RNA sequence: GGAGGUAUG
RNA sequence: ACCGCAAGGUUGAAACUCAAAGGAAUUGACGGGGACCCGCACAAGCGGUGGAGCAUGUGGUUUAAUUCGAAGCAACGCGAAGAACCUUACCAAAUCUUGACAUCCUUUGACAACUCUAGAGAUAGAGCCUUCCGGACAAAGUGACAGGUGGUGCAUGGUUGUCGUCAGCUCGUGUCGUGAGAUGUUGGGUUAAGUCCCGCAACGAGCGCAACCCUUAAGCUUAGUUGCCAUCAUUAAGUUGGGCACUCUAAGUUGACUGCCGGUGACAAACCGGAGGAAGGUGGGGAUGACGUCAAAUCAUCAUGCCCCUUAUGAUUUGGGCUACACACGUGCUACAAUGGACAAUACAAAGGGCAGCGAAACCGCGAGGUCAAGCAAAUCCCAUAAAGUUGUUCUCAGUUCGGAUUGUAGUCUGCAACUCGACUACAUGAAGCUGGAAUCGCUAGUAAUCGUAGAUCAGCAUGCUACGGUGAAUACGUUCC
RNA sequence: GCGGGGUGGAGCAGUCAGGUAGCUCGUCGGGCUCAUAACCCGAAGGUCGUAGGUUCAAAUCCUGCCCCCGCAA
């Protein structure tokens, strides 16, 4: 039920408390970082293809 | 490693070092040194000498291997395992010579050990009987 | 055994960020922008031979620079293309872009565009073999030090899987001054899904 | 250096 | 039938049944076969688990549901770096059926916000007067259509684990062999290493090893604020006047390469030792994981082939449940106390976070915390007093002034609301537990061990995860055994 | 009708002579193991068929009853 609940969170919701982040392409809740909006899938993807700055595998 | 700096001996550090909790060497080196203080109020005397007379009584001479059934057989122990073997049994069975403050536990050990007493000795005797028990097999 | 993608482990020694800009607060809007640009270009993308596009912000603009080797698809014959992008994009952002287009000759030497084609060919069905075979054929014409190419599924509508690789040259992954072009791309074939994975190594040189 | 005898799936 | 005292010997079929039996050799795997080598594999050591209470995960049973997945090593504090509601996929009740969401036609239109009645809420119902800026917002009829955390991970892509950072896997040409196959890739010697040399029907090369990469360890160049304080005066306080010397910060550079000395050794590689030097023998630690094995995992990140539901296997709200409880397993926390507990004074860190967030001070509260309110988008300010340690005093071996579970009452913060089901505090109570059976785990140095701190997720919740520093060992005989 | 017996799940001691219910195998949980068996560590499981008396004390002696085995009938 994905793209339901898609709409769903990025609907207002009748008080702040039922807020929720989930990855903006990759409609996931777990593992967001909400600098980001990304989960930590799509953010490997991201910043090995480079499409993300600063980033750089580190030690 | 170094001496210590009030009495200037290796062995009394290598003994902090094993006494150590947790790398606690202050705790242990405050007990250490109050119970150099004790054995001299009691049995008055220098403390490194009633302590190397310690050692020198229970740090063995032999040892044993097992091997193969298992044979134990006997080996002579080398020179820096004496003083280890010495200095950990002599902290171990004064763990368990069981009374209020672990320097008053050390310094009955060590005077025992001097008077060639002691649950150390005891255990020196037991590896030389085993070992000599065991002698065939060498 | 479950390697990485080596464009992810060389960003920021010798290749940099496609993105170039800063943003001390606000990635969770820019980002989703960079992302929802590199969506929005499946227009070209979809045939225009596109390699890659880096992204530039300021204040004022937005500066894009896209790369390919069949740019008068993109530009038509004097702007007509490049206007019509600029309209709909910019509507969709909301800021004034400026783009960029660049060519990038030698297309039969760039990873991206070598899975594409393979990818376009194994949709009209062609023979994996053929089609790793060729490529690495004019890459090494074209004076490549090294190629390698995979592709990985249910080939010739077999009932289970495969993976197959060809190579010519040296692919020395665990360099790290080397900068091999990886790509990857998928074929939605009438069987399922070929994914097809490619290498180049053209030689050696530094950002600096 | 090589040859000959002398517990289950 | 013959012979034999006999045991039995000689002769010697068929019905039927199978599509193989078989021989020599090749590749691997295996061996309670052999030789060599290595690894915290043993061994020499240090500390633990299994014993108890608690937290957590799993199995099993139940329940309306206890969502779904992972299940020898390589599932089990794992997906989940956050289950009060939402999340939530499950269950009950109530509701909808071009639908919560997208593309299209047309009526249209700019839109509505924000009130009130009823409802548990979704919801309808009155309004409120919303205004063409032909694209755009907003609805509305429409059938195309959507939707599916529904099945297959044995149809798949992608991503990953593991054998294993082990040092191996292959190829081109040539040659041997009828051929599978072999050589190379074996041998001597060495190396952490198919690392190097030598030799040799092989010559070369590639993927791997290694170095390039990052960090840490010394120095040098530049620079000197928010960082430093030798020089001087000052002030509580490097704070402020002043200096950027020192530290530090961070860009460039130097540095370490068996580079040099001797000995050994096939003179070669290489080993042992030495000098110098901050550092010496891939300096230490990471990142990087070959071909491929396990039809390993994932269709619940996503994407996707085929199959299935589509007035329901889809979708909306409220409430429940994922937190159950005769039991078993795993991972960890707290302790079972004098190397200690309680109280008092006092000292030295690192790495990190911070905008509608970090919340100093002052004050109120015993304490959780509360009022006001400074500074702060950072080397300024806050988080943030580090704790262990040290100095004293006390308690003096007890189920204890140990331990702090459980329960009772009263409170604080968050939040739409803490019964199920948050954390925290004060008081009261004070359980089990005196160092754990058979078994078994981790670790070779700033490690183990122990003490604190920080951060992502996050309104709030961490004994977990990730990261930081402080104190700081024991031992390695050595390869006979597992 | 006569004569013997009934002790954890199975088979046997203990009854003669009253003094804290025992042996082997098994059952349960945990270990070892790739898993199972064996093996190692723990724990349950017995109003001694039952109901009455005697006894300080009952499997034990006495009474009564219900079954089990033979003989018979
Ligand atoms: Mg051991
Ligand atoms: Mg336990
Ligand atoms: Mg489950
Ligand atoms: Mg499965
Ligand atoms: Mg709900
Ligand atoms: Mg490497
Ligand atoms: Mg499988
Ligand atoms: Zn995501």
């Amino acid at each position: 039920a994905k793209t339901s609940m898609v709409a769903k969170q990025q609907k207002k919701q009748k008080y702040a408390v039922r807020e929720y982040t989930r990855c903006e392409r990759c409609g996931r809740p777990h593992s967001v970082y909400r600098k980001f909006k990304l989960c930590r899938i799509c953010f490997r993807e991201l910043a090995y293809k480079g499409q993300i700055p600063g980033v750089r595998k580190s030690w | 490693v170094l001496p210590d700096p009030i009495h200037n001996s290796k062995l009394v550090t290598k003994l902090i070092n094993k006494i150590m909790l947790d790398g606690k060497r202050g705790t242990a080196q405050r007990i250490l040194y109050s119970a150099f203080d004790l054995v001299e109020q009691r049995s008055g005397r220098d403390a490194l000498e009633v302590f190397e007379e310690a050692i020198n009584n229970i740090m063995p001479v032999l040892e044993v291997k097992a091997r193969r059934s298992n044979y134990q057989v006997p080996v002579e122990v080398r020179p820096e395992r004496r003083t280890t073997l010495g200095l950990r049994w002599l902290v171990n069975y004064a763990r368990l010579r069981g009374e209020k403050t672990m320097e008053d536990r050390l310094a009955n050990e060590i005077l025992d050990a001097a008077n060639n007493t002691g649950g150390a000795v005891k255990k020196r005797e037991d590896t030389h009987k085993m070992a000599e028990a065991n002698k065939a097999f060498a | 055994g479950q390697k990485i993608n080596p464009i992810g482990l060389r960003v920021g020694i010798i290749r940099d960020w496609e993105a170039k800009w800063y943003a001390e607060k606000d990635f969770a809007s820019l980002l989703h922008e960079d992302l929802k640009i590199r969506k929005f270009i499946d227009n070209e993308l979809k045939e225009a031979s596109v390699s890659h596009v880096e992204i530039e912000r300021a204040a004022n603009r937005i500066n894009i620079a896209i790369h390919t080797g069949k740019p008068g698809m993109v530009i038509g014959k004097g702007g007509s293309e490049i206007e019509k992008l600029r309209n709909k994009l910019n509507a969709l952002t909301d800021k004034k872009v400026h783009i960029n287009v660049i060519e990038i000759k030698k297309v039969d030497l760039d990873a991206r565009l070598v899975a594409e084609n393979i990818a376009r060919q194994l949709e009209n069905r062609a023979s994996f073999r053929r089609v790793q075979k060729q490529a690495i054929t004019r890459a090494m014409k074209l004076g490549a030090k090294g190629i390698k190419t995979q592709v990985s599924g249910r080939l010739g509508g077999a009932d289970i899987a495969r993976a197959e690789q060809y190579s010519e040259g040296t692919v020395p992954l665990h360099t790290l001054r080397a900068d091999i072009d990886y790509a990857h791309a998928e074929a939605d074939t009438t069987y399922g899904k070929l994914g097809v994975k490619v290498w180049i190594y053209r030689g050696e040189v530094l950002p600096t």
